[PDB]
């Protein structure tokens, strides 16, 4: 049977990389870490270095700081027993203020007051972290792609945890810390506004969803297909267009009629996946705050 | 309602961002032509985009596109029909010629460089301290044709320096002369490496590089081009 | 009409069925024995629907829906009206996908390049065969399938998953929304880190792949690689689909009660079933 460039048949490894400098402080790289020949079977073996800075341990302290707020709030509903922890381990959730508090910051720690200390961390965390994709971007005076479409991300982050509940009036209104607790007020919150498949917004982010794996199966095939003529080498192909653009483009062209570039495809890209997000957030938004009910709303089609 | 609103909203900014998205994925291969190579009639309903350029490193200037098209090197194919939509059929050998699945575009005979401006491909025995770290190490094998004759011995990887990857072997012929075989059409053994695209007469006729510790991007076009020409063209001389 | 680089690559050959016989294009399409048998199924089942619609008495295309025979048919056939049609649709539309797969093996051929795509696109063909053969066949009627319908399609999906409660928690289920999300999140940093080499800041050189490296290492301290990033983004994609299946295949067949009870085998491991506090003690 013919290799097809799934795993590597070989691996090669030489001095670790410490990678391109342009305007990055190299003082707050790492060193390298292992090699890993498990990785190196399917992607590149090399582990770091990472950039430290002050911005990034900021980003590590309170996002580890969220976790173990969460973490400690479900010792405690375990009663601090290690059995009990790992039984209920998906079971235990941090809630929000219940809604007589609206969006004060006066519940008790038990009641609600822990949720809003972990949500200040995730809150800093997430924006640090954000700040983060920009200027490492900027350092190496590369676009700002990333830092864009993740963005698209928090918004959607934002308008669940913050941004909506804002507007509705109180923090109840806000997703609880735990992993069965989250997928049922995922439930919840399509009931209580007569089924989220009666929101345009909501459908629109499944055809992106969706679509996220079409295209990404599409172009990681594609991409594969042409390896033999150095496929995956984008930006060089974009620069100078080879073989392998060529028989991918034409590939696409004589199946559907039409195809891509080697850059435009990125766009494509892109724009496929950040709008899983950003018709996302916007459909939750409206949720409550201008729609009470969905179904209804469409029976009136406005 | 607001809601109406953002959803009508919507729906005008799709349009005008597949607009956008259609037009940017024109940059290249437009205006459509006729097989004779004039332009066509019909173009569609999309224009082609202001041109971007993009600064090339390493003082290789620049690329603007949209920009003129041309194939800059001869085709050798010609009609098999009197109207549009038929294939055309190589004047002589596709595999020599490069048409067909054996083309190969003309693209900058020199290499890609990595973002220090060295060269990115490298054979193995010069480039400090890359070596095989694991599966095994194909060189010093036997290379195995579809015919199931043997047409040579690897000598060497050449290899992604900045990528840390295999990229070609470098296969030593019955003459002393070398030739280099993509890595993605190999299939590395534990006493051969086998070739299923190339039957062992053919590895003389695979492109050679000029200078014997770099490859070109237009070189490497026409090995790769040339070896992936063969699934078709030697599939007389291959073999159960 | 051409791109203007295509002219050489559209050589005779690589066809699987019919030598010569269909080996042409129409336009930018390339035909093939695939191409004409794609256009066979598709056109005959765009007509069936049509025909259902006429039955149906609507041509509205938020409202024609055709529906799989009720579970009374079992695994036979239905008359036309009652569920007849849906079961011609469906082997037009397994035909017409099908053939596409084949159609894009003949273009692989011709282009010379690898099968990934028909091979990526068998898992999506192989997601809706789960849906409206396998699962239904198993399950022992064709009214298991969902119907082909805008919106009735969707009703089908609520109706479907609450039969077994809060579907969410289907642990199979869980796995493929892992991979779709991982993969949206992959596929929207493949775009971005492209995108932002090849457009970097106002008046500086395009960067290199080695920038992109550099970028991801720095950020999170791993760079999979030029590669690797696509060799991820179709196993996360194909992993989402893969378990897609699986997550439907098992519902109704090995699994038939509420999802959310299937998680009791865990709390009720002897070892701690029995140890009072937290929330199942
Ligand atoms: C509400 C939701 C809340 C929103 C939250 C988050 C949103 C995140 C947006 C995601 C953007 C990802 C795309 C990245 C991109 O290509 O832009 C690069 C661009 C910067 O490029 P770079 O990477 O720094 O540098 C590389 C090159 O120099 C230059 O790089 P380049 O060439 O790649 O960039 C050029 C870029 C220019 O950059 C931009 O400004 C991108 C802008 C983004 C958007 C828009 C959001 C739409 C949401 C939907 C709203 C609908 C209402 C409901 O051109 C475009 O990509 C844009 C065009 C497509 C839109 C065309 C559309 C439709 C209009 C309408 C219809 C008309 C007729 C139909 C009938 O990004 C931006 O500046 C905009 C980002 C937002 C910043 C806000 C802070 C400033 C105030
Ligand atoms: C997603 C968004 C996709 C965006 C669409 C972009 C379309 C780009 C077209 C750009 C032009 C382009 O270069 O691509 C071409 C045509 O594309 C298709 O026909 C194929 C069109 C296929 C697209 C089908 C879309 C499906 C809708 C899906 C739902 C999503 C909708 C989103 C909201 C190339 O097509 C050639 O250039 C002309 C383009 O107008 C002309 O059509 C010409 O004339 C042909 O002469 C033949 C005579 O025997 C005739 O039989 C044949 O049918 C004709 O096409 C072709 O050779
Ligand atoms: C019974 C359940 C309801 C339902 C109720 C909901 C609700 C409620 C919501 C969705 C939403 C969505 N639904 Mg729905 N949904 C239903 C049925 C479906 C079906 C189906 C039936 O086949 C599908 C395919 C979908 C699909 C979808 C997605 C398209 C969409 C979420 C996109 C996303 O990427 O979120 C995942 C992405 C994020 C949440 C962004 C995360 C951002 C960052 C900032 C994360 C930070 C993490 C960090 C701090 C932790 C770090 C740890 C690391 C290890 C370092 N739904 C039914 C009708 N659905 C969401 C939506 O947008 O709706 C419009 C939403 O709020
Ligand atoms: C109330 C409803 C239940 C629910 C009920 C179910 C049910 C029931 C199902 C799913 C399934 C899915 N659900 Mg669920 N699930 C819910 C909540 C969610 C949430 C969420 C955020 O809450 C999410 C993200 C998901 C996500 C998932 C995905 C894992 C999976 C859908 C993708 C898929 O099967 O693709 C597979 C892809 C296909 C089937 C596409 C095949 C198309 C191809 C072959 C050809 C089409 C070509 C043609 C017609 C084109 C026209 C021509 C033009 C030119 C274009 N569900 C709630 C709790 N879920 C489904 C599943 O797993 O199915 C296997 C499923 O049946
Ligand atoms: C366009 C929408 C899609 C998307 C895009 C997207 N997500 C993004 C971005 C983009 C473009 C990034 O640039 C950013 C990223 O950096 O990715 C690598 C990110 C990101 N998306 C992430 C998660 C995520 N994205 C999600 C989804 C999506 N992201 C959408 C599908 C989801 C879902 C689907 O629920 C999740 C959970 C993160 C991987 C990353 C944002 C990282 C972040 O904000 O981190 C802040 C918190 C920390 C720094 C610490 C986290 C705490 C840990 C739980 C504790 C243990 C880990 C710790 C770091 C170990 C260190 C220990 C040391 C002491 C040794
Ligand atoms: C496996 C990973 C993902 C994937 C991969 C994938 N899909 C693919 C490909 C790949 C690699 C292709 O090569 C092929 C393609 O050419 O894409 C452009 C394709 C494709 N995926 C498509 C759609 C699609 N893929 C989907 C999803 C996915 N595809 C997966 C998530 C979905 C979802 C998620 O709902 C849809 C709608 C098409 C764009 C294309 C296949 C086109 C095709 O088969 O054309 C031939 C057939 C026709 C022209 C029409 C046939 C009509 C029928 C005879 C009648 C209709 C019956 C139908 C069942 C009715 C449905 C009604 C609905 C309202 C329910
Ligand atoms: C790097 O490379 C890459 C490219 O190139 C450089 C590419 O182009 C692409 C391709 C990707 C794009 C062009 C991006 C946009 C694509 C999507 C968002 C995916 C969804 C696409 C659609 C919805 C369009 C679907 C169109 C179809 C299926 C064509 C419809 C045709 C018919 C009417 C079928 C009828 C019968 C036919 C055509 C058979 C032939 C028979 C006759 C003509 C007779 C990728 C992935 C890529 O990685
Ligand atoms: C959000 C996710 C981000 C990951 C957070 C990575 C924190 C790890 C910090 C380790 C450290 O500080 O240095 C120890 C160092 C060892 O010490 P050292 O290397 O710093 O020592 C030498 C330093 N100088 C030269 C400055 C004197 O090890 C590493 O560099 C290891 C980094 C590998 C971390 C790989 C994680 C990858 C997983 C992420 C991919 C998935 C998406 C998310
Ligand atoms: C073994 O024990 C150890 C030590 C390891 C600790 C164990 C840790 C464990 C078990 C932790 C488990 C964590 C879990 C299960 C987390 C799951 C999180 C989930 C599922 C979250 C899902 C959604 C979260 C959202 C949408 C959150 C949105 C939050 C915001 C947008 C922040 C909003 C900010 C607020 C309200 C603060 C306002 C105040 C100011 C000043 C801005
Ligand atoms: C990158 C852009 C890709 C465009 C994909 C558009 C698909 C539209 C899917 C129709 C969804 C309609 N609905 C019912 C949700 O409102
Ligand atoms: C089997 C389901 C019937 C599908 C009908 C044909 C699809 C037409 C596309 C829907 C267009 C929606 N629109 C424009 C009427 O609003
Ligand atoms: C916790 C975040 C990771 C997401 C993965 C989802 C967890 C579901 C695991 C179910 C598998 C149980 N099983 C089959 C091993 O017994
Ligand atoms: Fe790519």
């Amino acid at each position: 049977a013919e290799y097809q460039n799934i795993f590597s048949q070989v691996q090669v490894r030489g001095p670790a990389d410490l990678g391109m400098t342009e305007d990055v402080n190299l003082a707050n790289r790492s060193g390298v870490g292992p090699f890993s020949t498990l990785l190196g079977w399917f992607g590149n073996a090399q582990l770091g270095p990472i950039y430290l800075g002050s911005l990034g341990v900021l980003s590590l302290f309170s996002g580890l700081m969220w976790f173990f707020t969460i973490g400690i709030w479900f010792w405690y509903q375990a009663g601090w027993n290690p059995a009990v922890f790992l039984r209920d381990l998906f079971f235990f959730s941090l809630e929000p203020p219940a809604p007589e508090y609206g969006l004060s910051f006066a519940a008790p720690l038990k009641e609600g007051g822990l949720w809003l200390i972990a949500s200040f961390f995730m809150f800093v965390a997430v924006w640090s972290w954000w700040g983060r994709t920009y200027l490492r971007a900027q350092a190496l005076g590369m676009g700002k792609h990333t830092a864009w479409a993740f963005l698209s991300a928090i918004w959607l982050w934002m308008v669940l945890g913050f941004i909506r509940p804002i507007l509705m009036g109180s923090w109840s209104e806000a997703v609880p810390y735990g992993i069965f607790s989250h997928l049922d007020w995922t439930n919840n919150f399509s009931l209580v506004h007569g089924n989220l498949f009666y929101n345009p917004f909501h459908g629109l982010s499944i055809a992106f969803l969706y679509g996220s794996a079409l295209l990404f199966a599409m172009h990681g095939a594609t991409i594969l297909a042409v390896s033999r003529f150095g496929g995956e080498r984008e930006l060089e192909q974009i620069a100078d267009r080879g073989t392998a653009a060529e028989r991918a483009a034409l590939f696409w062209r004589w199946t559907m009629g039409f195809n891509a570039t080697m850059e435009g495809i990125h766009r494509w890209a892109i724009w496929m996946a950040v709008l899983v997000t950003l018709t996302g957030g916007i459909g939750i938004l409206l949720s409550g705050t201008v729609v009470d009910n969905w179904y209804v709303w469409g029976q009136n089609h406005g | 309602d607001l809601a109406s609103l953002a959803i009508y909203s919507f729906w005008i900014f799709l349009a005008g961002l597949i607009y956008y998205l259609q037009t940017e994925n024109m940059r290249e291969g437009y205006p459509l032509e006729n097989e004779d190579g004039t332009p066509a009639a019909n173009q569609g309903p999309f224009p082609l985009p202001k041109p971007k350029t993009f600064i090339l490193p390493h003082g290789r200037g620049t690329l603007t596109v949209p920009g003129p098209e041309s194939e800059d090197r001869p085709i050798a194919l010609a009609r098999t029909a009197v109207s549009e939509g038929f294939p055309h059929a190589p004047t002589g050998d596709p595999m020599k010629d490069g048409v067909g699945p054996a083309s190969w575009v003309a693209r900058r005979d020199l290499p890609e460089l990595d973002g220090h401006g060295h060269n990115k491909i490298k054979p193995m025995k010069a480039a400090a301290g890359f070596h095989v770290s694991a599966g095994k190490n194909p060189i010093g094998l036997p290379v195995r044709g579809c015919d199931l004759e043997i047409a040579g011995k690897v000598v060497d990887i050449w290899v992604d320096i900045p990528e840390q990857m295999a990229r070609f072997l470098e296969v030593e012929l019955k003459d002393g002369s070398t030739r280099l075989l993509p890595m993605q059409m190999v299939k590395v053994q534990s006493n051969r490496v086998h070739v299923n695209a190339l039957s062992s007469d053919l590895f003389a006729g695979i492109p050679t590089i000029k200078s014997p510790t770099e490859v070109t991007l237009l070189e490497e076009d026409k090995i790769c081009g040339y070896v992936a020409g063969g699934l078709m063209y030697a599939a007389p001389k291959r073999k159960s | 009409a051409l791109l203007s680089f295509e002219r050489k690559y559209r050589v005779p050959g690589g066809t699987l069925v019919g030598g010569n016989l269909f080996d042409f294009w129409v336009g930018p399409f390339y035909v093939g024995f695939f191409g004409v048998a794609t256009f066979f199924f598709a056109a005959l089942g765009i007509i069936l629907i049509a025909w259902s619609a006429v039955l149906q008495g609507t041509w509205n295309p938020q409202l024609i829906s055709v529906y799989p025979p009720a579970l009374e048919y079992g695994l036979g056939g239905a008359p036309l009206a009652k569920g007849g049609l849906w079961q011609i649709i469906t082997i037009c539309a397994t035909g017409a996908f099908v053939s596409w797969a084949l159609r894009e093996v003949e273009i692989c051929r011709k282009l010379g390049i690898g099968y990934h795509i028909p091979f990526a696109f068998a898992f999506a063909i192989l997601a809706y065969l789960t849906l409206v053969l396998f699962r239904p066949v198993m399950m022992g009627a064709w009214g298991y399938a969902f119907p082909y319908g805008i919106w009735t399609h969707l009703d089908w999906v609520s109706n479907t998953g609450y039969t077994y409660g809060n579907f969410h928690y289907n642990p199979a289920h869980m796995i493929a929304i892992s991979f779709f999300f991982t993969n949206a999140l992959a596929l929207a940093l493949h775009g971005a880190l492209v995108l932002s080499a090849a457009n970097p800041e106002k008046g500086k050189e395009m960067r290199t792949p080695d920038h992109e490296d550099t970028f991801f290492r720095d950020l999170v301290g791993y760079s999979i690689g030029t590669l690797g990033i696509h060799r991820l983004g179709l196993l996360l994609s194909l992993s989402a689909v893969f378990f897609s299946a699986l997550c439907m295949i098992i519902t109704g067949t090995i699994w038939f009660d509420q999802w959310v009870d299937w998680w009791q085998w865990w709390v009720k491991l002897p070892w701690w079933a029995n140890i009072p506090g937290g929330i199942n003690g």
